[PDB]
């Protein structure tokens, strides 16, 4: 089924828990694996390109029309 | 009054307790906006600034921590002051949890 969505809540929850603002760059991309984003990045290993790509989609997402 | 330093020692303390608790969950140490009030669609005037604002990742010191928290600030999403080791951690899981929610609607 498809509360995979509820595996990537704890798994995301729980690496929250754990990470403080020295661990930016990593935090960013596991959440990265976690969402399923990491694949669609040109630039998998740079921290900068994973999180531009999920706001440009939140982006596009909360847009009218 | 106490030093930030011993500040965030107390949160740490508090904290402890709950994360380890329940590992499966995350409890903000500030209040969050709801997600589902994130997900209102652009007011047309922001929309429309929107489409002009280049994502600037590039920008020499926009480092990792300047572009997180701009990223939050369009988005409505607040970096509060505490934890003043962890706000920024808190705010960037908001913005994941927006992200989940969202491409679970799209998948139907």
């Amino acid at each position: 089924a498809s509360d995979e969505f509820a595996s990537e809540k704890v798994r995301l929850a729980q690496l929250t828990n754990k990470c403080n603002n020295n661990d930016l760059d990593y935090y960013i991309k596991e959440s990265g694996d976690i969402l399923g984003v990491t694949d669609k990045v040109k630039n998998k290993h740079d921290a900068k390109a994973i999180l531009r790509y999920v706001l440009e989609e939140l982006i596009n997402f909360k847009k009218l029309n | 009054a106490a030093s930030p330093k011993q500040i965030q020692m107390w949160i740490n303390n508090v904290a402890e307790i709950r994360k380890t608790k329940q590992p499966h969950s995350v409890s903000y140490t500030k209040p969050m906006p709801e997600i589902d009030e994130l997900m209102q669609e652009w007011p047309q005037e922001i929309e429309e600034i929107l489409q002009h604002l280049k994502i600037p990742s590039e920008e020499l010191d926009f480092n990792l921590s300047d572009f997180c928290k701009l990223a939050c600030a369009i988005l409505d999403i607040p970096v509060h002051d505490q934890p003043n080791e962890s706000n920024v951690i808190e705010s960037l899981h908001v913005l994941f949890t927006l992200y989940s929610e969202f491409k679970s609607n799209q998948h139907f």
